[PDB]
């Protein structure tokens, strides 16, 4: 059994991912991460409330 | 329209009216438009008017 589980072991680590690999842009927030102009979802007559900077 | 005919005098009505209605509306789109308020604009151009 412990060679049949190495065997299986190698073959896990030849043919298998740890993740899908999705792009990690989807994952960062865009609203109350202070990153919100980035998007320019509102840039026609911006808030002015929400800081310009985008560096979070 | 002293001189006209009711015919010509109901075409002066009607072109007064739309004349009316075009000046109408055509102060309100000016007015908003002044006020900013022009996205067509903006999203067509990328860029404020
Ligand atoms: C005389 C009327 C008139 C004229 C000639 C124009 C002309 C123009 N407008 Mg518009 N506009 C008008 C009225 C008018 N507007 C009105 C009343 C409003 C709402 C207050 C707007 C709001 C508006 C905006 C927000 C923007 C323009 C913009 C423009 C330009 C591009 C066309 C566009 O998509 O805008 C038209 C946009 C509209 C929302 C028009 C709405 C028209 C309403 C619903 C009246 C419909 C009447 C109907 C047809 C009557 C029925 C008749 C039938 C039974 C025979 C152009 C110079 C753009 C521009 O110049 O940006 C710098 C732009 O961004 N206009
Ligand atoms: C494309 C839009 C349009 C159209 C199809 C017409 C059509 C007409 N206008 Mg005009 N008119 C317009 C825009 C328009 N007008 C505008 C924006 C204004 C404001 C300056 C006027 C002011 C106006 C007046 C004061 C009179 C007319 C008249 C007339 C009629 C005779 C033609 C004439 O004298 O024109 C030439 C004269 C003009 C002022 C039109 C050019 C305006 C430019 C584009 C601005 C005709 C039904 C006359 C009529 O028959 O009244 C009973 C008339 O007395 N119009
Ligand atoms: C005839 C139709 C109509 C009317 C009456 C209005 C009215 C308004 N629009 Mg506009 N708008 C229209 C069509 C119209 N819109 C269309 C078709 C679009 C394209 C999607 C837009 C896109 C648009 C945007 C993006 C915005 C507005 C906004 C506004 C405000 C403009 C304030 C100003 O200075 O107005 C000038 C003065 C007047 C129009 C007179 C007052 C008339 C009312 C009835 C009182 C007001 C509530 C602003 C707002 O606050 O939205 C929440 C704004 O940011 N409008
Ligand atoms: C998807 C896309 C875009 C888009 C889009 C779309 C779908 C835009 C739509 C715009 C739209 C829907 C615009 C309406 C205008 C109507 C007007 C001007 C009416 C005037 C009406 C007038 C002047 C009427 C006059 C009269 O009636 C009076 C008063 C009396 C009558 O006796 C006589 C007549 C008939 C003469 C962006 C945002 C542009 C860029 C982006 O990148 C990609």
């Amino acid at each position: 059994k412990e060679q049949q589980f190495a065997w299986a072991k190698a073959y896990y680590r030849k043919y298998n991912q740890e993740t899908d690999g999705k792009d990690p842009k989807y994952s960062k927030p865009s609203t109350g991460a202070g990153v919100f102009r980035k998007f320019k979802i509102d840039w026609p007559n911006p808030d002015p409330s929400i800081p310009d900077t985008t560096d979070g | 329209t002293s001189k006209k005919s009711k015919e010509e005098i109901l075409e002066l009505r009607a072109i007064e009216l739309k004349h009316g209605r075009v000046a109408m509306l055509a102060v309100l789109g000016w007015f908003h438009v002044a006020a900013g308020f022009h996205i067509i604009g903006d999203l067509a151009t990328g860029t404020y008017l």
